[PDB]
């Protein structure tokens, strides 16, 4: 349900 | 025995702003060298909009199993935690007990401090030497 990047942190 | 083909894992990553997370996935494949292990996650996708779930071929020190889940209705205060937040599982600690099983959960790196319900959380466990260990 989402990117891996929109699940990284900042 | 977890790196057998179907079986449900978890899998971390060391680039940066990855480390300390863990995502669900299924094991696709693995070497019988290189000791590497083919992964389909569950709620990663590939790109953009997302119809595929993201595959991915990590070394074998990357890859969990599922930590056994338990029956939790509350947690206490300072108790060491995972939340899950941005599909992905998230290691911090309990710093404040609200009202409505709610936690307020503080997190480093980068330093953060949110909100989660009961259901968002399960213990901390890590994975060494096949055995699953509380700090």
């Amino acid at each position: 349900a989402r990117t891996k990047q929109t699940a990284r942190k900042s | 025995s977890h790196i057998a083909k179907g079986s449900i894992v978890e899998v971390t990553s060391d680039e940066e702003g990855f480390k300390g997370v863990w995502f669900e996935a299924t094991v696709l494949g693995a070497s019988s060298k290189s000791k590497e292990v083919w992964v389909e996650y569950k709620s990663i996708v590939a790109e953009e909009n997302g119809s595929e779930p993201l595959k991915e071929v990590l070394h074998v020190s990357f890859i969990r199993p599922v930590p056994p889940v338990e029956k939790i209705e509350r947690f206490e205060l300072y108790d060491v935690v995972d939340a899950f937040h941005k599909d992905g599982w998230w290691t911090g600690v309990v710093t404040r007990v609200m009202e409505d099983s709610r936690y307020q959960v503080t997190f480093d790196n980068p330093p953060d401090e949110l909100e989660f319900g009961v259901s968002e959380l399960r213990f901390h466990q890590k994975w060494v030497k096949g055995k699953w260990v509380r700090p």
